[PDB]
């Protein structure tokens, strides 16, 4: 009961240990949960043939970056 | 560094408040001290729930806003928005 009551509150922990614990907790809780949607735009940009007629290929049409 | 220093000081103050206020209610004291009895990883994960609007973490508004500013500064640096 003494260990639970007075041991392992993070205000008693040294600064660096609590900083490391905060780093791990911040990672899991915030950075992993942070969600942004880019796949449609990325695939559209990759699928776009970039200035193929302006570019002098004088041959078969070049495969797009997605291809 | 400073975020954890402020969080530790606030948890010190809250523990002092609980040690002052346990005498009104002994049963509610267990619910108050669950945080302090939890393992430190659980304590930090509990204190870091002020994302979203669930907002059950025992964190003050100013300490909350410090990270709710640093996080968007970090997203701006990373190019998210």
């Amino acid at each position: 009961v003494v260990a639970c009551f007075r041991m392992a509150p993070l205000y008693n922990l040294p600064r660096h240990r609590a900083v490391n614990l905060f780093l791990q907790g911040y990672e899991k809780s915030w950075i992993e949960t942070e969600e942004h949607y880019f796949e449609d735009k990325l695939i559209e940009d990759l699928a776009k043939p970039g200035a193929e007629p302006p570019e002098e290929d004088e041959g078969t049409k070049r495969v797009d970056p997605l291809h | 560094d400073d975020f954890v220093a402020k969080l530790q000081d606030n948890q010190r103050f809250r523990y002092n408040e609980v040690m002052q206020a346990l005498n009104m209610s002994a049963a509610l004291t267990a619910r108050k001290t669950k945080e302090f009895r939890s393992p430190p990883q659980e304590q930090i994960n509990m204190l870091l729930n002020f994302k979203d609007d669930k907002s059950e973490c025992p964190c003050p508004e100013e300490i909350r806003d410090q990270l709710l500013d640093f996080h968007e500064d970090l997203m701006t640096h990373c190019g998210i928005e």
